[PDB]
């Protein structure tokens, strides 16, 4: 049996750590909701 | 129980100790999370109960107590913030410029940030603090790193 606990506000934070690239990927989405790479 | 707007951890006592299985967003009395986190099961909030209202395995989303309320979308141009809520760790905002998932039915925003599986359901936000989608459904790229879609529902 599952339960929820608060973790914080949804607020944009100025001067947050900026990381992560922006790749463009060809993907497929199946009936089970699983994404896969198309090549 | 607690119905205050915000981000929440989804926990379970079924496995060893208290294990974090995912994260969700409380907005306008509705709890929003990914389907693979709860599998559509009911949730507890102190002594109160949250029952599922809408869900879809293909979209990998589920809402509790009411219809899906989150309707903001990525503008396709600006940076966003992943309000990552990792297991046993504090909520942390990470700023990134999203990539793109090109599909046969259109383009979806994507965030290339790698976090544990229990981080699934953490919200992605715009400069106004609006939730433009949830993190936790994606793919393993040619490098081995994880790239998640910016998964958003539809507000009826
Ligand atoms: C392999 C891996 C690694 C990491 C971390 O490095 C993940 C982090 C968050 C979330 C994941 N799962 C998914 O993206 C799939 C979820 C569901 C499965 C079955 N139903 C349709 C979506 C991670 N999958």
């Amino acid at each position: 049996d599952m339960y929820i606990e608060r973790a914080g506000d949804i607020t944009w934070e100025k001067d947050a750590e900026v990381t992560g690239n922006s790749p463009r990927l060809d993907v497929a989405l199946d009936e089970s909701g699983d994404f896969s790479l198309v090549e | 129980g607690e119905t205050t707007d915000g981000v929440y951890r989804v926990m379970t006592r079924r496995l060893l100790g208290s294990t974090q299985v995912g994260v969700g967003v409380m907005q306008e009395g509705v709890f929003h999370t990914m389907w693979h986190v709860t599998k559509g099961a009911a949730l507890r909030s102190g002594e109160g109960r949250l029952d599922p209202y809408w869900g879809d395995v293909k979209q990998d989303l589920v809402s509790y107590c009411g219809p899906w309320k989150l309707d903001a979308a990525w503008d396709g141009l600006s940076e966003v913030q992943l309000l990552a809520v990792p297991p046993g760790e504090r909520a942390k905002n990470i700023q990134t410029l999203p990539g793109i998932f090109k599909t046969k039915d259109g383009d979806i925003g994507a965030v290339a940030l790698d976090y544990p599986a229990g981080t699934s359901g953490s919200p992605i936000l715009d400069k106004c603090g609006r939730v433009i989608g949830l993190y936790g459904n994606g793919v393993v790229i040619k490098n081995g790193s994880y790239v998640s879609a910016i998964t958003q529902g539809k507000r009826e």
